[PDB]
This record gives C-alpha cells, structure tokens and sequence, in this order.
C-alpha cells in the first residue's frame, strides 16, 4: 500500500483549495467538515463549502440558515485558526450569475420569470454548475487561505467534472434562439412545440431567452473548471467499503490521471479493522460447540465471526482499488460508534483522517 | 401487522420508490419476480433513462420494446421496459397530433430531447400515460396483457410531482386529446389499482423522506402501498443484553466463561478487543432500531429483506424474491 497523509497537506499554506469528491454517500460532506475543522486547529483560515449537511452537522457549524455565503464557527478559544462555513443554495448561486453577467436592471426580469423559476434553476447539473460556480467567487474574493469543497452527491462521481460542462452546451444550443425565441427542418419543429406546449409555458421561455440574452454558458464553465488546475489544488476521493462506491472512485482516480490533475489520494472510509485477533473458523466452530450445549457467549462469538467476515471484504475490496492504483496513496477511516454531527465528533474524525 | 394486505393483492400498478441507493431497482426487479411465479406475466418498467434494469441484470441496454427479462417459479415472466422518452414522445406527436413527420426532422437536430427537457410536464405526462397504457393494455380476448406492472420509480425527492398529472398537463397546450387521457390516468393512480411502496434503510435520512414521502402522497389522496426496509442485519444478542451492550456493560465474567467452555482462551488485549467489538455492535443496533422506530407511527404495512452479504447477481434476486414471498407478497 501507501499511506495518505492529510495532515501533511492541510498543513500546507501552498494547498489552497482541497476538493472532496466521490460518490455521495461515502462520507464526503463529514469528511470535508473533519478536514476544514482540523485545517483550522492548524492555524489556517479555512472555509467549507458544503452542499448537504445533516441538519444536525450544519448546527453544529451555525449554518442552517438560508445564507448563501459563509459564517465563523464559534471553536474553542485556543484554536489558532478560523473555521468558516456556508451551504451552497444554488437557486441563488444561480440568481448571483445571472445578475452578475446581465446586471441587476436585467436581473429583476430574469428572476421575475416563472420558466427560470420552474425549469431553468432545476436542470440537470445546475447543483454541480453552481458548485463550481460559487467555488469561483470564493476564490476571487481571496477571503481565505484555504477553501475545502464538499461535491454534491451524484451515483456518478465523474458528474462533478462533467455535469457542468454538459449543463453550458445545453445552455448555448441554437435550439434555444431558433425554437423559442421560417426553416423547413426548424419550422417543423417550431410547429410541433407550438402545438403540443402550452402557450403561457412558450411565452415564458421566449421571454427567459430575450432577457438573458446570453456560448456564454459553456465558457463559463470552462473558466471556471480552469480554476482546479491552479497550483494549489488537492482532490480527496472518498469512498466506503462497498463495491460500487470504490469503482466510482477508481473511475474518478482515472479522470483525475488523464486529465494531469492532483489527486492527493483515497480516504477508504467505514472500515472494521479487527480488534482481537481469534480466527474466523475458530470463532464459528466455538460458537457451534456453545450451542449444542448461556447464550452469551456464543452471540459475543457470532457478532466477532460477522465482522471479521466483513473485514476479509474489506480487505479484499482495497487490495484490488490499491492492485489497479498502486501509486495512490490511502488512509483507512473505521466507522465511529457515534454519528459525526458535533465539534467533538468532527474532532474524533479528523484524528482518523490526519494520522 | 401483516406486510401484504389481501388489498395488495388485487393492485395491477406497483411503484416503487424510496430514496437513492436504497434499493428501488433491486427491490422493484425482486417484486416483480414475486408477483410473475405461477405462470403470470408481469412487466418491470423504468422511466429514468437510466438503463437500471439492463445494469441490474448486467446485460447491454435494453431498446424500447417489451422483452423478455427473467423467468418466474413455476412458469412465470418477467418482461422489461426501459421506457425512452425521446421515442415516447414521437410516438405521442403522431398518435395524438398526426405530426410524425415532425417528430422525425426533431430526431435529427437533437429537438426532441430538448423539448423533453425544457419542459418537466410534458415528460412526466409521456411516462405515466405509457404507464397506464401497459396497465390498461388487454389482449384478444378482452384479458388484461399483464397480471401487474411494477415501476422502479423516481426516488422519494420526485415522486409526489412524478405523480402529480395535474401540474404536469398545466404547462400543456389546452384542448385536444391529451387533457382527455390525462383524465383517465388520474383516475388509474387514485383507484386501488395502483400503489405505492417505498423502500428505505435503517438510517436518519432513508427513513425521513420515506415520512415525508407518505405525508405529500397521501396529502394527494395517492394510495400508500407498504414500506419496504432493505438490507436488514443481524442483532445476535438478546434485547436485555443489547441494551446493556450499547451502554458499555458486557458483564465478561460470563463471557470468560462461555470462551472456557469453547475450548478457547484469549489474551487480555483480544479479550478487550472481542468486548469492544460486541459493545459497538450494540451501538449500531441500537441506533437502528431508533431510527426503525420511527416508521411505527404510520399504520402502513411494514415488509423486511435481509442483506445479501456479496454483490446482488441474479441469485440474489431470486432470493429477495423467496423472502417477499415468505412474508406474504403474492
Ligand atoms: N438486500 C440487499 N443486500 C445487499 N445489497 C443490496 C441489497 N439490496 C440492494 N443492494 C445493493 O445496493 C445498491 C443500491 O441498490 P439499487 O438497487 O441500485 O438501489 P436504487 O434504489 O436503485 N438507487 P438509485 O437507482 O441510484 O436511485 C446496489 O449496489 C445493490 O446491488
Ligand atoms: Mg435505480
């Protein structure tokens, strides 16, 4: 194997931003919290992005507010850093880039209308678009040595990467102008939305293109997607025991190889390593004996069998991750005998995570 | 306390829903497999694009035509369809509006996925009038085509607006036949032909939005079919031991004992690890049956499937099947 050393990195001012990403899930937003938190006893000034806390995670944080822009962590005083956090809203991330490309004047119209109220804010991608997006403002207003990036959940941890980029050249099809906003191909398929879609539904979107009046949305994306390979930037994937949330993050370990961007290295989260070393086999037949003859000991004995049958799959899983990726470094997380939704829990995590 | 209601029984349209990773594909295929044993037919419909039902029977992706899928005990079909809302909706222009030439020319310029996509009603009136076309369907002799249709549903986040036909034909162009079939598939998701059962895990949020999933449906008059709790684990240990486990009371002079008796005696560290191992066992049942508690407040029927311990194959399916069977499902 090979050991991931997050401390080592959060330590280090030169690591500017640090992005969780994996399958949602796994432990990603707990995960970025543990890093943030840890990254602030280090002394630096930090701020989480997170994109779905547990209710009770974003209380311990003060961020169960509606804001869209980060608030101070009341820590212990003798932390030598801050800890800041915020919730992406990315109805109103969405909000803040259309006003900010077409002015606030622009802007009361484009939010007034109810197709960007009821379609356009929810498409496909706009939470990873938003993500991204926010992660861009974050940046520019240099508030902040260190930005760590909770990704929003997906079955597909390549959706972070990709969703944006595909969201932008839906935004900047033709179709858009040409069949909302003659031809006989294009007035064919006019006539075929004028007859099957609403009238008050076809105004709106007419209208929403007009006032937008945006490639715009591509590029955007593409600027920003620039911005994660800018010296400084980590990737942290996180995965659980399973099957499935290992191969998404071999898949995005795949990406992150081709495409020449850092990737600091696997967080292997949910573990149960073994805390007495008395074979499985030994374990079963023990207990067997135990129940041709108190009831007890046999049960202590089949809970000991269970998890170390759950470890062997455990081990196995991480020896093929670490077989096809001998060169990404791992750390191991066991699954805690408490939920992570307070400072102290957040502190047990980072302990796991750091060493 | 049964987990399948008689009432269950007559349902022709099953949805299954619950929140993401939980099981609505495995759970649905399963379902349906339980309803297709004895020589019934049973279709398995999903409606995402997603091409689940391909990945979960590890086959290249299903076109959209009713096929084949799985053998049922005893003679029984299981046939799927991954449904395709870009052909959907060409099927619907020349159906309803004679406009298939139309339909066509938008094949080519990437048109139809652009209006399935600009507008969210028109692709939900598409899916559940293809739904309620399976469900009606009957064959030459005035015979319904399939004993039930089971949907792998939109997750719990989307099913209530899945389900709501009246919004979904708001945004429709008024007039015509469309507002004509939307009456009558409102009637087949109100009757007691149809319902809805949503599958959650023995966690906080699995279990939060099954709540408020059954709180929107049934606000809608939608009829809740059962909770399905997926990937059940093994308690091993009595309730007066449990509880006294998961505060850290494991009384070991009486599991000293049992270990003398087995022939085994450990070292003290294994032995403070083997307590520990146990205790937090204890924790993690504890924290489940807390969170299972609350799904006691709703008097809907409750069904239980176990963990398959490695990756669901076809095996596994099967046996999921076995155990819906055993608690009633038919
Ligand atoms: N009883 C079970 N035991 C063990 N594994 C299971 C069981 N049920 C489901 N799984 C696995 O759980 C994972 C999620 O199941 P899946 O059936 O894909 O859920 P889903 O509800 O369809 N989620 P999605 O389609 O992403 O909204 C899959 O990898 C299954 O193979
Ligand atoms: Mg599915």
């Amino acid at each position: 194997p090979k050991t991931l050393d997050m401390g080592a990195i959060l330590a280090d001012t030169s690591n500017r931003v640090v992005v969780c990403c994996g399958a949602g899930g796994v432990g990603k937003t707990t995960t970025a919290a543990a890093l943030a938190l840890r990254a602030a006893e280090y002394g630096r000034t930090v701020v989480v992005l997170t994109i779905d806390p547990a209710k009770r995670l974003a209380q311990a944080l003060g961020i169960n507010d509606l804001g869209n822009t980060p608030q101070r962590v009341p820590l212990a005083p003798e932390v030598p850093g801050e800890l800041h956090a915020m919730m992406l809203d990315m109805r109103r991330t969405f909000d803040e880039m259309v006003m900010q490309y077409s002015g606030p004047e622009r802007a009361q119209s484009i939010l007034d209308n109810q197709f960007y109220q009821t379609v356009a804010t929810s498409l496909a991608g706009t939470q990873e678009y938003m993500a991204m997006e926010k992660l861009g403002q974050l940046l520019s207003q240099d508030r902040w040595d260190l930005i760590v990036v909770d990704t929003p959940p997906s079955r597909n941890a390549l959706d972070f990467l990709d969703a944006p980029k595909r969201l932008g050249s839906f935004m900047d099809s033709r179709l858009w102008r040409l069949l909302l906003a003659i031809t006989g191909v294009m007035g064919l398929a006019m006539k075929a939305l004028s007859t099957v879609l609403g009238s008050q539904m076809l105004a709106d979107a007419a209208a929403f293109v007009q006032s937008l009046d945006a490639g715009g949305f591509r590029e955007k994306a593409d600027r920003t997607y620039a911005l994660l390979k800018r010296r400084g930037t980590q990737f942290v994937v996180v995965s659980a025991a399973e099957p499935d949330a290992l191969r998404e993050a071999s898949f995005f370990v795949d990406r992150l190889s081709q495409e020449s961007m850092p990737l600091a290295g696997l967080v292997f989260n949910r573990t149960h390593p073994m805390l007495c070393a008395l074979p499985i086999e030994r374990a079963i037949d023990a207990a067997e004996t135990l129940d041709a003859e108190t009831s007890l000991a046999a049960a202590v004995l089949r809970i000991h069998a269970e998890r170390g049958q759950t470890a062997k799959r455990e081990i196995r899983l991480l020896s093929r991750f670490t077989g096809a990726n001998p060169t990404v470094p791992v750390v191991g997380v066991p699954s805690l005998p408490f939920d992570v939704s307070d400072l102290e829990a957040l502190r047990a995590l980072a302990d796991q995570l750091t060493t | 306390s049964v987990g399948w209601p008689s009432r269950l029984s007559g349902v022709r349209l099953h949805l299954v829903t619950g929140k993401g990773g939980t099981g609505k594909s495995t759970i649905a295929a399963a379902l349906a497999l339980t309803l297709a044993a004895g020589g019934r037919k049973v279709l398995l419909v999903e409606v995402e694009g997603r091409q689940g039902i391909a990945q979960l029977f590890d086959v290249p992706p299903l076109p959209y035509q009713e096929l084949k899928i799985a053998t049922a005990e005893r003679g029984g079909q299981v046939n799927a369809l991954a449904i395709d809302i870009e052909a959907a909706f060409l099927e619907y222009l020349d159906m309803f509006y004679n406009l298939g030439i139309a339909g066509r020319a938008m094949r080519r310029i990437g048109a139809v996925e652009f209006a399935t996509t600009i507008a969210p009603g028109l692709r939900d009136v598409l899916l559940t009038g293809k739904i309620k076309e399976t469900v009606v369907r009957l064959d030459k002799n005035k015979l319904p085509v399939y004993d039930a249709i089971v949907v792998d549903a939109p997750p719990t986040g989307r099913i209530a607006r899945f389900l709501d036909v009246t919004k979904a034909v708001s945004d429709l162009a008024k007039g015509g036949p469309v507002h004509a079939q939307s009456e009558g598939v409102v009637k087949l998701l109100h009757s007691n032909q149809t319902a809805i059962h949503l599958v959650t895990l023995l966690e906080a949020l699995p279990v939060q939005e099954t709540l408020e999933a059954i709180e929107e449906l049934a606000q809608m008059e939608l009829p809740i079919g059962s909770v399905i709790v997926n990937r059940n684990i093994p308690a091993h240990l009595e309730p007066q031991d449990l509880a006294k486990a998961a505060e850290g009371e494991v009384d070991a002079d009486s599991v000293r004992a049992g270990l003398l008796t087995a022939g085994v005696k450990l070292p003290d560290a294994d032995f403070a690890g083997l307590l520990t191992e146990t205790i937090q066992h204890a924790t993690r049942i504890t924290a489940r049956a807390e969170i299972a508690q609350q799904l006691d407040a709703l008097q809907v029927p409750r069904l239980e499937l176990p963990t398959v311990s490695d990756g669901v194959d076809l095996g596994s399916l099967y046996e999921l099947s076995e155990s819906l069977a055993q608690q009633g499902v038919r």
